[PDB]
RNA sequence: AUAUGUUAAGUGGAAAAGGAUGUGGCGUUGCCCAGACAACUAG
RNA sequence: UUGGCACCUCGAUGUCGGCUCAUCGCAUCCUGGGGCUGUAGUCGGUCCCAAGGGUUGGGCUGUUCGCCCAUUAAAGCGGUA
RNA sequence: GGGAUAAGUGCUGAAAGCAUCUAAGCAUGAAGCCCCCCUCAAGAUGAGAUUUCCCAACUUGGUUAUAAGAUCCCUCAAAG
């Protein structure tokens, strides 16, 4: 069991000992620290709280994001690090062996490894129901004045509701997405990328988590 | 508009209690501790108020069952979602969670309106033997009947 | 031999080991009793004479215990261990793991001859219920784990 | 067991008795089994 | 609440022909210490 | 289902079949678990448990049905105006 | 993978000296039941927890600006 955040960077391929063409995402995972050990003991449950990017300055006196603000500063000085863009918990870690000033770095990930991705999935917008369901259209011709709508929505004058499942348009690309089961295919130590087979759910740029397989 | 003493806010004063569960049937401690919760049982009772008292009922664990029920009675629930009923529960309640078998039976047994809710908010139940209320100092109360 | 421990009509037998409930509210008698037909009132008559009968085979089998025996009417059989009897049984594509020392269970190897060797029946006809309970005795050419002395009606292909 | 409504004794072997709150048939013959 | 019994199916809190060593009452009877039912030994 | 009755609606409760979307029952078509078998094996027949999921594309007909061609593990039956 | 179960298969067992899976008590057993798998979720008013941040002047409970912290507004897009 291990993990570790990064921002997706993009898809390459790249070539297999027997000449294989395994389609690779490029994960980068620069400057990941650990911040906080979260024990039964205070926090009632076991985790490994790892703050990924680093971000700027201190209680600077200004607009973005970009600057720490007091709150931030606090807790990465408790934990002796620069301030943090991006923090998340990993439970299922190995809470005793991971002391909370350290780094976790690539090398954690060793070739061959198989792993589940989270990540939030790109975004489509307020999408219609042909394109968020998949329900197959209306005839065009025949004389139909019927394309893109969702069905019939009900019954008669029995289920005299809506039912509650019921599926239509609104948003679409929301919702965090892990995937199951991908192969890590290189580790590159020198610039802290790694390269995962298949595609993980970003947009780009996309935070996403990286931890050892479940199942 | 003769005499008619009405209990006010003033007028009223809600002492604690401890119950155990522990040799007892489901039903019959549920309803005498319903009518303690609603303080139908001072002389000073009055109907548009909360007149009651406050009940911890403890090791909710050990309660019993009469019939052959541990098996045989389940509890339902719907999701209001289509088909989702959720048949699941006996006395298995008992078994995880039997605080909420005792809380709802109990609660099963007040009037459906905002005052019966605050009633019913008055109830506190623990399957283990040791309350965190003791600050409220409750005194000990045997079961009538 | 004639050793038991009391109390609260749960107690143990000195030889070996027990450890026993009881129904309780019976008329109860010692060293063998009697009255299997009839005790204390009512209906209650079929409980007690369960408590007599359950007492009474505790006893029987703890100075000399019975033990079921199986016999491996086929081609395969099992082999042994010190905590198993290695059923490679009928021709099922592999080899099963079994048995439990819970009070106590002996081995068996006799090529195609083996036995549960307990105490009380219970045990015995639980774990060879189970030993058996892995192939079973098709009446054709009757093949399968058989307990010993047992009918096997057989029919025409 | 061939399962029905009724339940008599098949053959003079047979025996009935209730098992699970349920009358069955016990004959010996396999092919004589029955439970209500 | 009281006194005396019943019911173990939640019967109570839907249903029939038909089916069952489910239990309770009330009777009438044939074999029984000259040994019977059942079990086991002998055709 | 075909009906009987005429209790709601005649100052209006749109109607066959398809299309879109489904939802539920179990008297289960497939799949999972078994009993009996006139069950050797491979298949099957019949009953029992089981409703999680699945349950096809065409020719003719407005058709629902139905026959047929070709596939499928299977080409289930009913409720929801 | 684990737990409990159905039909079923049984073990021990009297009522009913036998016999009987059952009434006491045990063991086994399904794509189904629960947990496991994926997302949501403290408006769970039962409103949870952890870490860090800020910290007074006036007062006949309060009053007013401020702090931590944001937002308006402006350049934008991976968001819409
Ligand atoms: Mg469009
Ligand atoms: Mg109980
Ligand atoms: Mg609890
Ligand atoms: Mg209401
Ligand atoms: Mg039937
Ligand atoms: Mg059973
Ligand atoms: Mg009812
Ligand atoms: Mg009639
Ligand atoms: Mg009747
Ligand atoms: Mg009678
Ligand atoms: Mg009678
Ligand atoms: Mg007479
Ligand atoms: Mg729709
Ligand atoms: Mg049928
Ligand atoms: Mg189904
Ligand atoms: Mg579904
Ligand atoms: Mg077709
Ligand atoms: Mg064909
Ligand atoms: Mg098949
Ligand atoms: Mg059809
Ligand atoms: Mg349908
Ligand atoms: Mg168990
Ligand atoms: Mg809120
Ligand atoms: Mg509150
Ligand atoms: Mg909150
Ligand atoms: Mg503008
Ligand atoms: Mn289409
Ligand atoms: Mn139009
Ligand atoms: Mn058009
Ligand atoms: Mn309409
Ligand atoms: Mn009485
Ligand atoms: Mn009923
Ligand atoms: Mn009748
Ligand atoms: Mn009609
Ligand atoms: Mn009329
Ligand atoms: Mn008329
Ligand atoms: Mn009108
Ligand atoms: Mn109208
Ligand atoms: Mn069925
Ligand atoms: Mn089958
Ligand atoms: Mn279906
Ligand atoms: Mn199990
Ligand atoms: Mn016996
Ligand atoms: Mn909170
Ligand atoms: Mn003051
Ligand atoms: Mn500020
Ligand atoms: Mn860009």
């Amino acid at each position: 069991t291990k993990g570790i955040l990064g921002r997706k960077i993009g898809m390459t391929q790249v070539f297999g000992e027997n000449g294989e063409l395994i389609p690779v995402t490029v994960v980068e995972a620069k400057e990941n620290v650990v911040l906080q050990k979260k024990t039964v003991e205070v926090d009632g449950y076991n985790a490994i709280q790892v703050g990924f990017e680093d971000k700027k300055a201190y209680k600077k006196d200004a607009k973005s994001n970009k600057y720490a603000n007091k709150p931030a500063e606090g807790h990465a000085k408790k934990a002796d690090a620069a301030p943090k863009r991006f923090i998340r918990e990993f439970r299922n870690v190995d809470v005793d062996a991971y002391e909370v000033g350290q780094e976790v770095s690539v090398d954690t990930f060793v070739a061959g490894d198989v792993i589940d991705v989270t990540g939030v999935s790109k975004g489509k917008g307020f999408q219609g129901a042909i394109k968020r369901h998949g329900q197959s259209r209306g005839p065009m011709s025949h004389g139909s004045h019927f394309h893109r709508a969702p069905g019939s929505v009900g019954m008669a004058s029995d289920a005299s509701r809506v039912f509650k499942g019921q599926k239509m348009p609104g948003r679409m690309g929301g919702n965090t997405v892990t995937v199951q089961n991908l192969e890590v295919v290189q580790v590159d130590t020198e610039n802290k990328v790694i390269l995962v087979k298949g595609n993980v759910p970003g947009p780009k740029k996309g935070l996403v988590e990286i931890r050892t397989s479940i199942k | 508009m003769r005499q008619t003493f009405m209990a006010n806010e003033s007028n009223i004063e809600r002492k604690w209690y401890v119950i155990d569960a522990e040799g007892q049937t489901l039903g019959r401690l549920s309803s005498e501790v319903a009518s303690i919760l609603r303080g139908k049982n001072k002389v000073t009772y009055t109907p548009h108020v909360d007149t009651g008292d406050y009940v911890i009922v403890i090791n909710a664990s050990k309660i019993e069952f009469t019939g052959n029920k541990e098996t045989d009675k389940v509890y339902y629930r719907h999701s209001n979602h289509p088909g989702g009923i959720k048949s699941i529960t006996a006395g298995e309640l008992r078994r995880t969670n039997p605080e909420r078998l005792i809380e709802n039976s109990i609660k099963g047994m007040l009037p459906s309106t905002r005052l019966g809710e605050k009633q019913g908010k008055k109830l506190f139940v623990y399957g283990g033997a040791e309350h965190p209320h003791a600050a409220q100092q409750p005194e000990n109360y045997e079961l009538r009947g | 031999t004639f050793d038991g421990n009391h109390v609260t009509v749960k107690g143990p037998k000195g030889e070996l080991s027990r450890t026993l409930n009881e129904r309780m509210t019976f008329k109860q008698e010692e060293n063998t009793i009697e009255v299997v037909r009839p005790s204390d009132s009512k209906e209650d008559r079929t409980n007690h004479g369960t408590t007599r009968a359950l007492l009474n085979n505790m006893v029987q089998g703890v100075s000399q215990g019975y033990v079921k025996v199986l016999e491996l009417v086929g081609v395969g059989y099992r082999a042994q261990m010190q905590g198993k009897d290695l059923i490679l049984n009928v021709g099922y594509s592999h080899p099963v793991e079994i048995k439990a020392e819970e009070n106590i269970t002996f081995s068996v190897e006799k090529n195609t001859v083996v036995k549960v060797e307990g105490i009380s029946k219970e045990q015995v006809g639980a774990l060879a219920s189970n030993i058996r309970s892995v192939r079973p005795p098709e009446p054709y050419k009757g093949k399968g784990i058989r307990y010993q002395g047992e009918y096997v009606r057989r029919k025409e292909k | 067991m061939k399962v029905r409504p009724s339940v008599k004794p098949i053959c003079e072997k047979c025996k009935v008795i209730k098992r699970k709150g349920k009358v069955m048939v016990i004959c010996e013959n396999p092919k004589h089994k029955q439970r209500q």
